[PDB]
């Protein structure tokens, strides 16, 4: 469940470098 | 009419923090606590008491109590809000039970501390006047938090007669590891089967598709589920916390959905429009009546076969036109089915728009959701049964997670399960006839 949690705090990171 | 919202598990805390999220983002309250008006003399259009307290210096306070046996989860939600959630509400175990352990120690820790949580629910229900009921939020796969959430749910329906009960539940979808899951879910059933008088039910599958096919990029979308389930709840409790013209109380809710204290067993629904790509899909009210009755919008995987339907409860939430309600309800009264034993049960919420969060305004921008009562809801149940129906007679690897109030003690635990089956099946055999037409 560790990396389903880092790949989702990856969906949270490409979202917000899209909202750069 | 105060509202008392409980919530167990660590799934129950994260459910409860984007709820809260979004409840404050809709009253404009912010992380802080205060209040976003440029000017604070005039008057509100709304009644934010029956979920938050209110202070002198205009601090609110949610009415929200936490379990938890780790406080390492439960600390982030007063991390990323900072003085917003009271500390002494919540509740942490200390050297208590193991890792993903069966529902049995939860419930022993449980009844050991249910007075210290009697005393705090106590504590909190005195700070009000008007008090109306209970919510329940929590999943039955997870161990201790369904326990403490069947010694709460039991504690709350025997010292409290006249005080409604509603329980939000999650189910885990169907996976391999789920075998004792779902095992031990087989009894935490038994609370709400007999304490609950509302409930509404979640399975991960519907969730996962739903979020497969929102949002972009989809891997895993547990934030996406909790976020549903939030959003769910807000439209369910936005007739209460916006003033109508009917619906005031959830009593006057329930009591139009929930037949003889038997078939409580609800399935919700709700309109692609979600509430956090959202431009699209909202046409109008016509189409979300239309596509309320998808079977690809239903939050637990059914199958399409003539359903029968015993009551049907919808609520849209903006501007709305009467002629396309009206040609709805004309058409959809010949479309959906009903028993012959009953009559036709369509109830419409048409609510009101949040006038403090910056929409979007439309002329005709609308959203809507459904709670309908099942007979299919009988299907999670079965998808459960199956697999204990057979694997139950070695127990090899079922009686070392100690599943029982007694310990070593198998002839209690197999009387227990046994009990737990047969009313499970009675359950079953209620469902059944009702929807065979014995009673025509
Ligand atoms: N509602 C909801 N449930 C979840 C989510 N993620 C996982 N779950 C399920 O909720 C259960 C929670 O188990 P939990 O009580 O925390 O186990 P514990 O950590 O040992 O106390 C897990 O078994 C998961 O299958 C989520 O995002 N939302």
């Amino acid at each position: 469940e560790i990396k389903s949690l880092k790949h989702e705090i990856k969906e949270l990171r490409k979202e917000k470098n899209d909202t750069l | 009419g105060e509202i008392i919202t409980l919530q167990a598990g660590q799934c129950g805390n994260h459910v409860g923090k984007f709820l809260w999220s979004q409840l404050a983002k809709e009253h404009a309250i912010g992380t802080d606590g205060l209040s976003q008006l440029p000017d604070s003399s005039t008057e509100r259009d709304d009644d934010t008491k029956p979920f938050f307290r209110e202070n002198s210096r205009n601090k609110f306070t949610p009415r929200a109590i936490m379990m938890d046996s780790e406080p390492s989860v439960i600390a982030d939600v007063e991390n990323t809000f900072r003085g917003f959630f009271d500390p002494r509400n919540t509740w942490v175990a200390s050297d208590g039970a193991s890792a993903g352990n069966s529902w049995a120690n939860g419930y022993d820790i449980g009844t050991r501390n249910q007075d210290d949580i009697l005393n705090k629910i106590d504590k909190e229900i005195d700070s009000t006047d008007n008090f109306e009921g209970f919510q329940l939020l929590h999943s039955v796969a997870g161990g201790t938090g369904s326990g403490l959430g069947s010694n709460l749910l039991e504690a709350l329906c025997d010292r409290y007669p006249k005080k409604i009960l509603t329980t939000y539940s999650v189910f885990p979808a169907r996976s391999s590891e789920v075998v004792v899951q779902s095992y031990n879910t087989i009894l935490a059933l038994r609370r709400l089967i007999e304490d609950s008088d509302a409930t509404v039910v979640f399975d991960n599958a519907s969730l996962l598709n739903i979020s497969g096919k929102v949002f972009r990029n989809p891997n895993i979308d547990l934030q996406h589920t909790n976020q549903l389930i939030s959003t769910i709840i807000s439209s369910v409790t936005n007739s209460i916390r916006f003033p109508s013209y009917m619906y005031s109380s959830m009593s006057s809710i329930y009591s139009t959905l929930i037949p003889s204290p038997e078939l409580h067993f609800l399935s919700p629904s709700f309109t692609p429009f979600t509430s956090d790509d959202i431009a699209h899909k909202g046409h109008s009210s016509y189409d979300v009546m239309l596509d309320l009755l998808d079977p690809s919008n239903s939050l637990v995987s059914t199958a399409m076969n003539n359903p029968t339907y015993f009551n049907v409860y919808n609520t849209i939430i903006g501007n709305v036109e009467p002629r396309q309600i009206s040609r709805a309800m004309t058409k959809l009264q010949q479309r959906i089915k009903f028993p012959s034993w009953s009559s036709s049960a369509m109830h419409v919420n048409i609510g009101r728009r949040s006038p403090y969060l910056p929409l979007q305004p439309n002329e005709n921008e609308v959203s809507g959701m459904m709670l309908s009562n099942m007979s299919t809801v009988v299907n999670v149940f079965e998808n459960a049964c199956n697999t204990f129906d057979k694997v139950f007679a070695k127990g090899a690897f079922l009686n070392n997670y100690n599943v029982g109030d007694l310990f070593q003690s198998m002839q209690n635990v197999q009387d227990e399960f046994a009990e737990s089956r047969e009313v499970v099946q009675s359950l079953m055999e209620d469902y059944v006839a009702a929807e065979q037409d014995s009673y025509l």
